[PDB]
RNA sequence: GCGAUAACGAACGAGACCUUAACCUACUAAAUAGUGCUGCUAGCAUUUGCUGGUAUAGUCACUUCUUAGAGGGACUAUCGA
RNA sequence: GAGCCAGCGAGUAUAAGCCUUGGCCGAGAGGUCUGGGAAAUCUUGUGAAACUCCGUCGUGCUGGGGAUAGAGCAUUGUAAUUGUUGCUCUUCAACGAGGAAUUCCUAGUAAGCGCAAGUCAUCAGCUUGCGUUGAUUACGUCCCUGCCCUUUGUACACACCG
């Protein structure tokens, strides 16, 4: 163990395990940069934690994800709340808790859900109805 | 004038994106303004964000939805028709095709076109019950504009060779100029005309 | 630094694999494939009719490069789609286990993939160096 | 609470009886021993006789 | 030294955690090391049944679940000790079974 | 809304009763004494209790309340 | 000014001037307007802070927290040593420690519990070991009316919120829950001695006293020029004197 | 013409199904006209209210 | 519920309760979960790197991820009306 | 064609047979030889489907839609004729958004999309659950349909369907 910090990341069911270990720059989806993953539109989600402060916190550190769940939107979405966090708890536990606070308040000041995960489920199907609050079709006589 | 260069490489697009945050990395979120106060308060443009689809909580507080990009509003608004509902990446690239039509056809930037559009598509007097006419609230007058928008964009593109994106580019072209051109803006033209009749 | 698989869009890799591996002309083409039909949950044939096999050739042979193990049912299910079962509603159903697997035996004798212990084909010491070359080619530009 | 439910089977037709006890939670073992809403503050033990400064050793 | 291993399921977790603490404290008499104890997802044993014996009213439904929990605890001892380390544990409502 | 039931407010009356010395005005350190002096059977029932307790607390020191 | 919370601990080291560790209530204890400087935030900790002194060594801290546990912290590195686990009560002061289970249990160092010493009767409260060279003895304190010494310093109108001692180990000053501060041989808070003057500065609710949000602790600073105490409302103010 | 009448206090609901609410306004302009009028949609305080006419009373309709 | 009172004290229902969803890098353990390190390897590059593979013996370490038991956590907490 | 992203569950051994992986044949349905699993161990990461990309089509009852009908190949079953179901070729019908009417729904909800389990030798356009994508519009009212409490009238009490 040299340099390293261990977060998730998480939406409806999609689970991303980050693995910020000290390195070169490299920022790495599952294996592959983050430049692309499968899409080619919600890129920008997961630019967002690079963006909003800079590439530079990024310098001497290697990342690793491995995102496992949920679906494609949801995957992206909690890849870069992981990510967010993995760069939090990096400049908490080694580089500097002011920096790590000038970092989440950018995020805070973008978007609660960088730091705050979203504690949305699916609500429960009801017998009597398709849907958890959907009905099946009245007829009167 | 900042050179960060780490093990991946960054597109030179991407190493655009540090000094403005920008719709596509095309548009720019501090230009455009709204020609009325009157809808000021219940839009913001002075959050720029990459892309339409944050996926807010803007349904769980009374006025949380106040706080919603208008693009993302808009693009909300394409997806229904009911085999589209619950499509919002096709949304999404039906809107940035968009916005790249219009700046083809328009000189003004498509941000400013389609927010003068909104502000311009949202009738003043509509009634209710013979029905007593009222004045309508600006998040109203918003909606409705929007609605309209969307809804001669899906009528247009029914039966027509004119893609979704296209049919949404004249709308919003034919409600920004302000001329009875546009589906809302012949509705624009209804509402009030049938109203005054009601007072 | 170097280049593979990995760094690479999806769409223009299996592209130039399939189109080098259709230029060598050295991959057993079955002499079905203008009859046949890809799926028995596919009502039409493929248009690029006189070349889709390699792009399915080549689609393959990455997709055992990214993993270890795989096997036919595995692909049939990966290659099947949604069966058009007219006034009732749709079902995923399994591909042709005939095309994938004459496609992998191709494969196994252009030495690309190998026999696995217990199951399956992994790739072959030659066929990884193979797509990493062809790789390394298109991120060049 | 206990529930037993038999079928009396009379001449005219068939009784039914059910009785339910509702026993004590004092003498429930392996359960709770009261009700959800019993609350069970205690009295107090305050009163003493005491003296500003003492210290005996 | 042997790869003795102690599995035992049951309905009921109390019944079963005390009776899983009481091999650890007969292995702690002793000194048999503890691998475990290992906690398995619990299953849950799902019945939907119509509450109508019959087809009328509203239509209505009873959701009945059984839960099985499993838990594995390897122990690295003779074979003599484990023998009584079991059969001195019968406490009822737990189903104890024995595994090299 | 949230409106305290007939249980946790006679049962805030009688800490208050019973123990005023020890009472304080805080939610935590009154958690903690409900804790020792009541037996509720349940969390949640004892942090209604102790909270409505405090909140009686905190209306009390600004003159007697008629009830206690 | 960082702590989302209450400021309730303070401490300083006679090894590092400059060096501040003040407590809160949000799970976290951070080394320290402009003034102000953080420098490390503390992450490990369940609920409430109590708590928490710098070591003699002047390189560690020794934390306590409302999760029944003593928190034994890295400054330099921002880690934790060790976990004392034992106390069944929340914790609030060999080491001596105080506790909800009504009962001191003696720690050392690597942390393995080997002595058991009891008889109080209410949430023994704050202890601090005498800086006393003549004997190692303690004065402890209690909420049942008891300040007992290891000598019982008892007779209170009420229970007692803290103790604090001399610089010599000779002088206690209790005072807390009783408005009199009695001193042997309103409700106060953040009582303290000093050891280079003749002061009674504390940290009453009423307000501040010598001879709203609320500080907790109101500890003085090495040099003598400083008596800042971090209120509820999130700010420590600095004084200068 | 859109005269601009700002909303200062926020009467009830009045209407039919309860959809419209009775609404008092001022102006920018003409600062002491304060006029009753009832809006269609939803209402916050200080919302203007772009009106095309403000020489008419809106008390209470069906 | 606060209260008003020819009532006063009660009881069922409601609420509590139970199951489940959400939080815990804070305890306890995972060879039927995982992460690493270390062997034996492969393709690229040859800077010790980037991607992987295998070893339930390496008689490896640990518990962020997952599992489940013991608990904690919201009480509308603080503040403005 | 290419990308191949969940969650809830279920499973047997002298069967009359369970989930079935791999290998090999046939376009497919399906067949066969082995292997694992009484199961956080294998089936299974159930690589589900909507969805994303790049191509063909190009406003039309047209590559929309897949009825009805003939031939053929299988599977379950003692027995498929009144087609059990699965697959291949061919046949290519109504239907261009629906009258008067009427149902359901407030956020991870509606709608979309599949998936598993029950029925089960075979057969799911059905229910019970589960997740994937994910909205517009209120966050009010008693106009309609009703419900609760008080006052009031009553020739009602089978209680205004009096």
């Amino acid at each position: 163990s040299t340099q390293s910090v261990q977060t998730f990341g998480k939406k409806k069911t999609a689970t991303a395990v980050a693995h910020v270990k000290a390195g070169k720059g490299l920022i790495k989806i599952n294996g592959s940069p983050i430049t692309l993953v499968q899409p080619e539109i919600l890129r920008f989600k997961v630019y967002e934690p690079l963006t909003l402060v800079g590439l530079d916190k990024f310098q001497g550190i290697d990342i690793r994800v491995k995102v496992t769940g949920g679906g494609h939107v949801s995957q992206v979405y909690a890849i870069r709340q992981a990510i967010a966090k993995g760069l939090v708890a990096y400049h908490q536990k080694y580089v500097d808790e002011a920096s790590k606070n000038e970092l989440k308040k950018i995020f805070a000041s973008y978007d609660k859900t960088l730091l705050v995960a979203d504690s949305r489920r699916m609500e429960p199907k009801k017998f009597g109805g398709r849907g958890a609050r959907a009905r099946f079709q009245k007829s009167y006589r | 004038l900042q050179v960060v260069e780490l093990a991946t490489t960054i597109p030179l697009d991407v190493q655009e994106a540090q000094r403005e945050v920008k719709l596509f990395n095309k548009w720019s979120f501090e230009d455009v303004e709204v020609k009325d106060v009157s809808l000021v308060d219940y839009i913001q443009i002075r959050n720029p964000v990459f892309v339409s689809h944050t996926a807010g909580k803007y349904a769980s507080k009374r006025f949380r939805k106040a706080q919603c990009p208008i693009v993302e509003r808009l693009t909300n608004s394409l997806m229904m028709n009911g085999r589209n509902n619950g499509k919002k990446l096709k949304a999404v690239r039906i809107v940035k095709h968009a916005l790249e039509i219009i700046h083809v056809l328009t000189e003004q930037n498509p941000i400013q076109v389609v927010v003068d559009a909104i502000v311009n598509s949202g009738a003043r007097e509509d009634s209710t019950r013979r029905r007593q006419a009222v004045d309508v609230s600006p998040l109203r007058r918003v909606n409705q504009a929007i609605a309209l928008l969307t809804i001669g964009a899906r009528e247009a593109s029914f039966r027509n060779i004119k893609t979704i994106a296209e049919c949404l580019a004249e709308e919003l072209i034919n409600a920004a100029k302000g001329s009875s051109t546009s589906y809302a803006i012949k509705k624009k033209d209804e509402l009030e005309r049938v109203a005054k009749s009601n007072r | 630094p170097g280049v593979s698989v990995r760094d690479v869009p999806a769409q223009d890799f299996i592209n130039a694999y399939a189109q080098f591996l259709q230029r060598q002309g050295k991959l057993e083409v079955p002499g079905y494939v203008d009859i046949v039909k890809t799926s028995a949950g596919n009502d039409l044939p493929p248009q690029e009719a006189e070349t889709w096999f390699y792009k399915r050739a080549a689609s393959i042979a990455r997709h055992i490069y990214l993993r270890k193990q795989v096997g036919v049912g595995a692909l049939n299910k990966l290659y099947g789609g949604a069966k058009n079962r007219g006034f009732r509603p749709h079902k995923h159903v399994d591909a042709s286990g005939s095309i994938n697997r004459k496609c992998v035996q191709a494969l196994q004798k252009i030495g690309v993939l190998e026999i696995s212990p217990k199951g399956g084909r992994r790739i072959s010491e030659n066929g990884q160096r193979d797509l990493d070359r062809i790789a390394a080619q298109t991120l060049e530009e | 609470i206990d529930i037993a439910i038999r079928h009396v089977l009379m001449r005219q037709g068939v009784l039914g009886i059910k009785v339910k006890i509702m026993k004590d939670p004092a003498a429930n073992r392996f359960g709770p021993r009261a009700l959800p809403d019993a609350v069970k503050i205690a009295e107090a033990k305050d009163e003493d006789e005491v003296i500003p400064a003492p210290t005996v050793k | 030294i042997h790869k003795i291993r102690i599995t035992l399921t049951s309905t009921k977790v109390k019944q079963l955690e005390n009776v899983s603490a009481n091999i650890i404290r007969n292995a702690a008499q002793y000194n048999i090391v503890k691998k475990g104890p290992v906690r398995m997802p619990t299953k849950v044993l799902k019945i939907t049944t119509r509450k109508t014996p019959n087809g009328e009213g509203s239509k209505t439904w009873d959701a009945y679940e059984m839960r099985i929990h499993k838990r594995v605890i390897d122990l690295q001892a003779p074979a003599s000790t484990v023998k009584r380390i079991t059969q001195i544990t019968i406490e009822p409502g737990v189903d104890v079974e024995v595994t090299i | 809304g949230r409106v305290r039931t007939k249980t946790v407010k006679r049962a805030s009356k009688v800490l208050i009763e019973r123990f005023y010395p020890k009472l304080t005005l805080d939610f935590e350190t009154n958690k903690r004494l409900t804790s020792e002096i009541a037996v509720i059977q349940s969390k949640r029932l004892r942090n209604k209790i102790a909270g409505y307790t405090t909140h009686l607390m905190k209306r009390i020191q600004k003159g007697p309340v008629r009830g206690i | 000014e960082g702590h989302n919370g209450w400021v309730t601990s303070l401490a300083t080291t006679p090894a590092h001037p400059d060096l501040l560790l003040s407590g809160s209530r949000d799970k976290t204890l951070i080394k320290w307007n402009q003034y102000g400087i953080p420098k490390k935030s503390f992450k490990g900790h369940s609920h409430i802070v109590q708590d928490v002194t710098i070591s003699a060594d002047g390189a560690y801290a020794l934390s306590a927290s409302w999760d029944r546990t003593l928190r034994l912290w890295d400054l330099e590195t921002g880690e934790t040593t060790q976990r004392f686990v034992g106390h069944k009560g929340d914790v609030l002061s060999q080491i001596v420690s105080a506790s909800r289970d009504k009962t001191v249990k003696v720690w050392n160092t690597i942390g393995e519990c080997m002595a058991t010493l009891t008889g109080h009767n209410d949430w023994v409260s704050a202890v601090r070991i005498s800086p006393s060279d003549q004997s190692s003895t303690v004065i402890s304190a209690s909420w049942d009316k008891t300040v007992k010494s290891w000598a019982d310093f008892i007779g209170h109108t009420g229970y007692i919120s803290c103790i604090t001692l001399s610089p010599d180990g000779s002088l206690c000053a209790s005072a807390g829950k009783d408005g009199v501060i009695i001193l042997w041989d309103a409700e106060v808070h953040a009582l303290a001695f000093s050891p280079n003057r003749y002061w009674l500065a504390a940290a009453t609710t009423s307000g501040i006293k010598i001879f709203d949000p609320e500080a907790i602790s109101l500890a003085w600073s090495a040099d003598g020029q400083n008596l800042f105490a971090g209120y509820t409302d999130n700010v420590i103010r600095v004084w200068q004197v | 013409p859109v005269t601009l009448a700002k909303v200062i206090k926020v009467l009830g609901r009045t209407g039919s199904r309860g959809g419209v609410t009775q609404v008092r306004v001022e102006f920018l302009e003409d600062a002491s006209r304060t006029i009753v009028r009832n809006v269609k949609g939803p209402v916050r305080e200080n919302d203007i209210l772009c009106l095309m006419e403000s020489e008419r009373e809106a008390r209470r309709l069906r």
